RNA sequence: AAUCGAGAG
DNA sequence: ATACGCCTCTCTGCTTATCG
DNA sequence: CGATAAGCAGATCTCTCGATTGCGTAT
């Protein structure tokens, strides 16, 4: 047996003829799999795609002429179908157009993007319809929506793209773009926070708080903050148009769903009645809110008072009464991950948020540490381009309002009803929201009248700069902490955790300024882009002996709250629990139950003292971040996630499996790894530090950028003339096919004093051998 | 109805007022317009303990190392 | 990209010997130490230059732009 | 340590050093027993290091509290802290119950947004404001019980947050700015005694135990205040060399002398900066 | 690089002495009876509260920290240079480590007998709320290698569990030097 | 206002008490018509589980619901019926290898 | 640089003639110094060179 | 051993809060459609009640009488209705509907 | 000229 | 096609206030 | 007058590259 092969026939007849149905290396599109699946799950998908479902819950926004209780003729403008097309050229009848064409040209690979308005007068006494197109917008290569996506190598090679083209990136300007992935908080989770900046928030302000990242079915984000104060009292939080407010919790308990004061003191405290801590504490929460507010004594009255605190920074429309604009900041802001027709849900959720506030001043459950992975996910970047669009068009939406208003107050009558008028205010505005989206691709800049959730402002997108093709194959699995942290002191934030065993890297890091800010996930590490199959998974947890969550009335951290996704499905005891999730693993693993997809995250964590709030934990959405490992019951393939990591027992290899201990292994020590900490050769034998400079040095090396040069237009190209396959060499060098692109050349290395010429660091290089071409490039 | 110091009515399930908090001999509720005595309410004690984080010392590490 | 043609570490001229490399794999059942040992190359300096080279020069020439495709 | 050091001494000069430190030479006729009685006399001890727990019963039947304060056991906290029955009873009878009360108070304002015994609670309640009941355990050092009563127009108060804050504040035997007096293990044959905070004045006192005449600190600032420019002068060159001392970095003296006869030419400690 | 038969002989031999080294410090901090087993439900509880508690969990790091490197000062004593193959001035690696050339002898001991414990800052590896240092360890684990105690040398290599907590270790002072030479310069300035 | 689709039921049937008031949950894949013990070859998990669920029986008119008190009358005790799996002991032998 | 981050500057172009040469007759077309080792502990980088030897052998 | 099973609607199970006290005078009165509604009434009081649509699907409650001496334990059939209790002096007051 | 991004010691 | 005005996570030291 | 609780200010090596830089409007 051989450890290694070169496979020099097998690489000789590939590189003469390319394969006609597929590419030889599927791990090298796996790479890539997350950017290529966040773009192509804004389109395609379930529910008809996010930018779809982004304007669904945009909606419609009205005006009123004025013209002769009776506010005037209603306009309410929308957009309920967006579409982008695979970018065409008039060069009638069009043509295909490939990015080889945008290369040469120096200019970007844009596809048409059309909506179609929906110009609805009187609620529905006639609407006018009309597709408008909103200039090119840009498209990333491989994506669904471009003309390389299902073609062979061979006809990769025909199109002039390259024998294992691979997209994930954006072209403007005739320049290649790149949309990073940003590590965010875990989604529709409440997490315990404590924050000196918390209680520099003001005065009779705690540390202590409990914040929930909830996330939108068209995958914006909306963060509610449930502050502590140390009177006694809770506030809610929140953030609409980059300013912030405040607002009492028990408000916001009392609009959602009509419940009485029993009923939050059964819901916050279970059957704790002897808990002095949570009785006090929640005495003067509903004292406080009676006092204060003496004059809301039902859910209606409580809503108008919403409603007539929130008109002008929430862009109410004149008609909308008190009650259902109150109505629409509820379904608005709190907690938007169950969406509208879930006030029940949300008022479960917001009473388990409480009692966790409690728990974490009590002291009784610790706070969840945020900046470890686990209590983290990807913003996939595709999916801040779905974000960014929806904001685009809702901008226009509220643009042309703005246009229609200005006739109005210049004097000029209407007609909503002509189809002349809506032509004639349509041609006044700003159609190039393709050109938008270009910008931000061009500038990083996000021009925003809200900061999506996130915190920083530019640096976002980044040039997918060929050097070599260790850096272009890096460019895609780099993750950002933020550019917040960029500029700070807290050298924590960089600490290598073991929560992210398996997922980031901990090899591949740069050195210098953006060292342990920039990662790189393992290899083998998986983002997910779409929602897993989980509307039969409470059925199966009701079976299994989960209490509902309606008709049980009991809270604390002394029974397992059974949530998913952040909907509290039901209650069951710590025991049961763990046997719940053990079963739940079984049963996914073994491919037989058709409600268990293998995605699913089922994060348990036992009690404990003093520990993590306790609780079974189930996660199916978008963003999570999986990989594989054997499941040693039934010996197959699992998936895992950094929040379910942290409590699961996994050998390293199989050599060391315990009994009763052990329930996973690894598949392979090495995925754990990047792409380039796994092609270093016998890296266990180095310094660490020095197999950080060589993941380093090897995205900064003169190798071979790719072989359809004689196709772009880049600004600087190095080449290298003559490479060669390394003698030693990982496995995974094939894998990943990099005999496509030598990176260098096997030399005869004297490890020897002998010159006087290299002493630091220099090194000595034949004469004979320079003159033979050795290390040669133009 | 009666837990701690907190009284809940058992119509309506709305927190009541404290009885010394109001008019005498009646303490009303807000929802159900109905009327309380304050008899029957005679002592709404709470019993409180320090956290025994409370208080760190040389002398309470001693007491369980 | 194409075969050099001569050893970078002696000289000896190795450029001639990257077709008869591969005939002798592919025609003839040989592994690579066999072949290399019946081109003529025994030091390990001349061996690597044959047993490593890559031949992108193929892939490079799919792109012909002077030939429709 | 190190470079926040530096920044401490010639950077910042900050008479708010972050950890004052004076140290006390002891005289050579003075045993080990006598040095730690000595260090838990000089070292402070707060209301909270004596206390087990406390239980707050607040009851309706206008609203009152009985506040039992548990205590560590005589032979413990005599012995460990140099704390008697008598002086845990005079601290609790007059600064805790006061500032107790005095928390109270604001707490309302900011809402409104053996005949000894006898006469020990008759003064008790005569001089405090809302106190009612009161007995210290003068026969084992166990317990202290007493009760406060507050209006009917009050609010519920936690009245355990405030007791904890109350407790942790209040002193029982303190010397102003020191709170720990640390005998540590004598190197070079010298016996040395370091507290962690700087009062001159206070062990001026102390001829018996400590040498005043070589009680060398660590705050520049102070002893620029009690001895003089020339001693602040030294006390720079010092604790500037020190740093690179445990670094093992060679610096000769006429560098870290030159810097401080430059931060001492006006008299006072200047610091390197605008 | 190598050493003997009998230079392994004696590093394998002393290195079998740190097996209990952990689980005896684990018993000491935790103030329990020496020689109880590493399963006992009252020495896990107390390693829970010396998790909780960062003074505690302190103390048991520097503890252990002081054990282990009594342990890896044993073994370099032993096998150096009395259990290596080729001996100073011939042995190049020792002879330019003793010299001043280049190297120390405490690399010289990693490459040949042992890497011995990584410390992060001036403690242990950091461990998860759960109490497992890394997803191989069982929670509340008294080994040795589950604190960062790597018995691997750079001549046979480091096992992956020992490979992620020298990245560890290596990560740290990468930071470490950037920070530091940030910082340097101002007080420089002002200064001069 | 009465919701489209709802019909209320108008005649009920006996309750013959005066006897164990009991409470069991079963899941979804138990034939109510026909402590770990076997149902049609399968295997369930029994365990039990300031009141909350009150009992509505019909009085003696067979139209409408009132709570019993003899203040509610709760169920003397509260069962459940749990699905559940065999968990395989792992096989060492083949897993545990050199 | 090699693969195990042993990155320095070409400093001379040494001809062949002045190059040691082995008993096989063969002159390396890169010489490294003994001491970039020591402190850097780079042992991947001994062991394959060590490899690559046989695996071209 | 079960001897009878009821699938007729005779009993119900409802969750209004904890300690829930009714006067005899109140009654209640059922809805199906499986969605149940439950309603009741009396001078200041509305009982009111729906179902969770996506729990009842999969839970299944059985209740019964046990005989001490003998073995044909009783068996029934009760559905669960989570109940909102309201009012009645505080369910229609409202306001303008926009405040100028 | 700024701003952003990538680097080197 | 085009020419005027519009677009959220550190630190010491100086200085004023303000209330019994 | 004065002693904090509070508010406000100005700080926190050298070198090489590339890419972009502003939108609405009234006539
Ligand atoms: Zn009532
Ligand atoms: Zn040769």
């Amino acid at each position: 047996a051989r450890t290694a092969d070169f496979r020099t026939l097998e690489r000789e007849s590939r590189f003469i003829n390319p394969p006609k149905d597929k590419s030889a290396f599927p791990l090298l599109q796996e790479a890539v799999q997350p950017h290529i699946g966040s773009f192509n799950a804004l389109t395609e998908g379930p529910d008809g795609g996010l930018l779809n479902l982004g304007v669904k819950d945009i909606g419609e926004k009205v005006i009123f002429d004025g013209k002769p209780g009776y506010l005037g003729n209603k306009l309410s403008v929308s957009v309920e179908q967006v579409s982008i097309a695979k970018p065409m050229s008039n060069d009638a009848v069009e043509r295909k157009v490939y990015p080889s064409e945008s290369r040469q040209r120096l200019t970007s690979y844009r596809g048409k993007l059309l909506l179609k308005l929906k110009w609805s007068v009187n609620n529905g006494e006639e609407n006018l319809f009309e597709v408008r197109d909103c200039g090119g917008l840009p498209v990333m290569l491989q994506s669904n929506r471009c003309h390389l996506n299902k073609m062979s190598p061979y006809e990769l090679v025909q199109h002039k793209e390259e024998s294992d083209e691979i997209g994930g990136y954006f072209i403007v300007n005739g320049i290649e773009k790149l949309i990073r992935m940003l590590i965010v908080q875990r989604r529709n989770h409440p997490m315990a926070i404590i924050r000196p900046s918390f209680a520099n928030r003001g005065a009779s302000y705690s540390h202590y708080g409990i914040q929930i990242r909830s996330v939108r079915p068209d995958q914006t984000s909306q963060t509610n903050v449930l502050h502590y104060l140390n009177d006694g009292q809770v506030t809610f939080r929140f953030s609409w148009r980059k300013n912030e407010y405040l607002v009492p919790v028990v408000m916001i308990l009392k609009a959602l769903c009509h419940t009485s004061d029993r009923e939050i003191f059964d819901g916050i405290i279970g059957n704790d009645v002897k808990d002095s801590f949570l009785t006090d504490r929640l005495e003067l929460l509903l004292r406080g809110f009676k006092k204060r507010y003496p004059h809301l004594q039902n859910r209606t009255q409580v809503l108008q008072y919403l409603g007539d605190k929130f008109r002008v920074v929430f862009q109410a429309s004149p008609d909308q009464s008190d009650l259902e604009v109150g109505q629409e900041v509820l379904d608005r802001i709190v907690l938007v991950h169950l969406g509208k027709d879930g006030s029940q849900d949300k008022f479960r959720m917001l009473l388990f948020m409480i009692r966790k506030l409690y728990s974490l001043v009590a002291g009784e459950c610790s706070p969840d540490n945020p900046d470890a992975t686990q209590h983290q996910e990807v913003l996939l970047g595709g999916f801040l381009y779905g974000m960014i669009l929806k904001e685009k068009i809702d901008e226009y939406l509220q643009n042309i309002i703005a246009q229609v208003r200005m006739d109005i107050n210049r004097g000029m009558a209407i007609n909503f009803k002509d189809k002349r008028y809506m032509s004639r205010v349509l041609m006044r505005v700003n159609e190039n929201i393709g050109s938008k989206m270009q910008y931000f691709l061009s500038t990083g800049n996000l021009v925003s009248q809200s900061g999506l959730d996130l915190q920083q402002v530019s640096g976002y997108t980044v040039v997918a700069e060929k050097i070599n093709f260790y850096r272009f194959i890096s460019h895609f699995r780099m993750v950002h902490r933020g550019s917040f942290f960029a500029q700070l002191k807290t050298t924590t934030v960089r600490k290598l955790l073991p929560e992210s065993w398996g997922f980031l890297c901990p090899v591949h890091t740069p050195d210098g300024s953006p060292c342990g800010l920039l990662n790189h996930f393992a290899h083998k590490c998986r983002i997910s882009t779409q929602q897993s199959d989980v509307s039969r998974i409470p059925s199966i947890l009701y079976s299994l002996g989960v209490a509902p969550a309606s008709h049980t009335f009991a809270a604390g951290p002394s029974l397992c709250c059974v949530q998913i996704d952040g909907k509290i499905i039901g209650w069951v005891s710590h025991e049961q629990g763990k046997i719940i999730a053990d079963t739940l693993r079984y049963w996914k693993v073994e491919g037989k139950t058709p409600g268990l997809p293998i995605d699913l995250e089922i994060g348990y964590v036992p009690p404990s003292t003093r520990g993590q709030y306790p609780g079974l934990y189930l996660f199916g959405g978008h963003s999570r971040m999986l990989r594989p490992v054997r499941y040693l019951p039934l010996d197959k393939e699992d998936i895992v996630g950094p929040f379910e990591q942290v409590y699961m027992n996994i050998a390293v290899t199989p050599q060391e499996i315990q009994n009763n201990v052990h329930t996973h292994v690894e598949f392979t020590p090495t995925n754990i790894l990047s792409i380039l900490a796994n092609l270093t050769p016998f890296s266990d034998f180095n310094q660490s530090p020095r197999n950080m400079y060589q993941c380093q040095m090897g995205k900064q090396t003169m190798g071979t950028p790719g072989v359809a040069l004689c196709h772009r237009s880049d600004n600087k190209l190095y080449r290298l003339q003559t490479g060669q396959t390394p003698i030693v060499k990982a496995n995974l060098y094939d894998d990943y096919g990099m005999d496509n692109f030598p990176n260098g050349f096997n030399a005869v290395v004297a490890v020897i004093s002998y010159t006087g010429y290299d002493m630091d660091d220099a090194m000595i290089i034949n004469k004979s051998a320079d003159e033979r071409g050795f290390g040669y490039g133009t | 109805s009666v837990v701690g110091s907190l009284i809940f009515c058992l119509d309506c399930g709305d927190l009541l007022e404290n009885p010394n908090a109001v008019l005498g001999s009646n303490v009303e509720c807000s929802q159900c317009k109905a009327i309380y005595p304050k008899s029957q309410f005679s002592n709404l004690k709470v019993v409180t303990t320090t956290a025994d984080d409370a208080f760190p010392s040389s002398l309470r590490a001693k007491k369980s190392v | 990209m194409i075969v050099p043609v001569r050893c970078f570490s002696c000289g000896k001229v190795v450029g001639d010997k990257w077709e008869s490399y591969l005939n002798l794999l592919q025609e003839d059942e040989l592994d690579e130490g066999t072949a290399l040992s019946r081109l003529g190359l025994k030091r390990y300096c001349c061996r690597r230059m044959i047993l490593t080279h890559v031949d992108l020069i193929e892939k490079f020439l799919r792109y012909n732009p002077l030939e429709k495709r | 340590l190190g470079i926040p050091r530096l920044r401490e001494i010639v950077m910042t000069a900050s008479a708010a050093i972050k950890t004052p430190q004076m140290t006390l030479p002891i005289w050579n006729d003075v045993s080990d027993e006598q040095a730690d009685t000595f260090c838990k006399s000089i070292s402070k001890v707060l209301l909270s290091e004596v206390i087990d727990k406390v239980i707050v019963t607040e009851t309706t039947g206008a609203r009152s509290y009985v506040i039992h304060m548990r205590f560590f056991d005589n032979n413990e906290y005599s012995e460990e802290y140099d704390v008697s029955k008598e002086e845990l009873q005079n601290v609790i009878s007059n600064q805790f119950i006061h500032l107790l009360e005095a928390a109270i108070v604001k707490e309302i304002k900011k809402q409104k947004r053996n005949k000894v015994q006898r006469d020990r609670q008759s003064a008790i309640i005569s001089h405090h404001r809302f106190i009612t009941k009161y007995n210290f355990d003068d026969e084992s050092g166990k317990w202290c019980e007493f009760k406060l009563e507050l209006a009917a127009d009050t609010e519920k108060l936690l009245m355990v947050n405030i007791v904890e804050e109350i407790c942790r504040k209040s002193i029982i035997r303190q010397i102003p700015h020191i709170d720990r007096c640390v005998h540590p293990e004598p190197e070079n044959g010298k016996r040395v005694l370091v507290t962690e905070g700087v009062n001159f004045q206070a062990m001026w006192d102390q001829e018996a135990f400590i040498d005043v005449d070589g009680i060398t600190s660590n705050d520049v600032a102070a002893v620029l205040k009690t001895y003089g420019v020339e001693a602040a002068r030294n006390t720079i060159v010092n604790e500037i060399n020190n740093v690179f001392s445990r670094y093992a970095i060679s610096v000769s003296f006429r560098h870290l002398d030159l810097i401080a006869d430059m931060m001492t030419r006006q008299g006072t400690y200047l610091a390197f900066n605008r | 690089l190598r050493l003997t038969a009998e230079g392994n002989k004696w590093r394998t031999d002393i290195l079998k002495t740190s097996v209990d080294t952990g689980r005896e410090a684990a018993a000491e901090v935790t103030n329990l009876d020496k020689d109880t087993p590493a399963d006992d439900p009252e020495l896990l509880k107390r390693l829970q509260e010396i998790l909780r508690d960062n003074n505690k969990s302190g103390i048991l790091d520097a503890v252990t920290s002081s054990k282990v490197n009594a342990i890896t000062s044993q073994v370099v004593s032993k096998c150096v240079p009395d259990g290596t193959m080729k001996k100073f001035p011939c042995n190049s690696m020792q002879a330019m480590a003793l010299s001043g050339a280049k190297g120390s002898n405490v690399n010289v001991s990693q490459i040949m007998c042992l890497l011995g414990q990584q410390a992060l800052e001036g403690r242990r590896v950091p461990v998860m709320v759960s109490g497992k240092t890394l997803p191989s360890f069982k929670p509340y684990e008294t080994d040795a290698m589950a604190g960062g105690y790597v018995k691997g040398r750079f001549y046979s290599g480091i096992k992956p569990q020992e490979y992620y907590f020298h990245c560890m270790a290596g990560r740290e002072g990468l930071i470490d030097t950037a920070v530091k030479t940030s910082r340097s310069g101002y007080l420089q300035r002002c200064l001069t | 206002s009465i919701p489209d689709g709802f019909k209320k039921c108008k005649h009920l049937k006996n309750f013959p008490l005066n006897q164990q008031v009991w409470l069991i949950k079963f899941p979804s894949n138990v034939d109510i018509s026909k402590t770990t013990m076997t149902i049609d070859k399968h295997d369930y998990k029994i365990m039990d589980d300031l009141s909350n669920m009150t009992l509505l029986v019909p009085s003696e008119s067979k139209e409408s619901l009132k709570i019993a008190s003899t203040a509610p009358l709760q169920f003397d005790k509260v069962f459940s019926v749990s699905e559940t799996a065999k968990i395989p002991a792992i096989d060492y032998s083949k897993v545990r290898v050199p | 640089s090699s693969r195990h981050g042993q990155k320095g500057v070409c400093s001379r172009k040494w001809p062949t003639i002045d190059m040691p040469f082995s008993e096989t007759g063969i002159q390396p077309d890169i010489i490294i110094n003994p001491h970039a080792f020591p402190s850097r502990m780079t042992i991947g980088m001994f062991v394959e060179s060590l490899a690559g030897k046989a695996g071209a052998l | 051993e079960i001897e009878s099973v009821q699938d007729q609607p005779s009993v119900a199970v409802g969750s209004f809060f904890k300690g829930f006290r009714a006067p005899s005078d109140t009654t209640f009165d059922l809805y199906k459609k499986d969605e149940f509604v439950l309603h009741g009434e009396n001078e200041r009081l509305e009982y009111e009640g729906y179902t969770d649509s996506s729990s009842q699907a999969s839970n299944q409650y059985v209740v019964g009488l046990f005989n001490p001496e003998k073995k044909s334990i009783q068996l029934y059939k009760a559905p669960v209705l989570v109940s909102k209790v309201v009012s009645k002096s505080s369910k229609n007051l409202r306001g303008p509907k926009i405040k100028s």
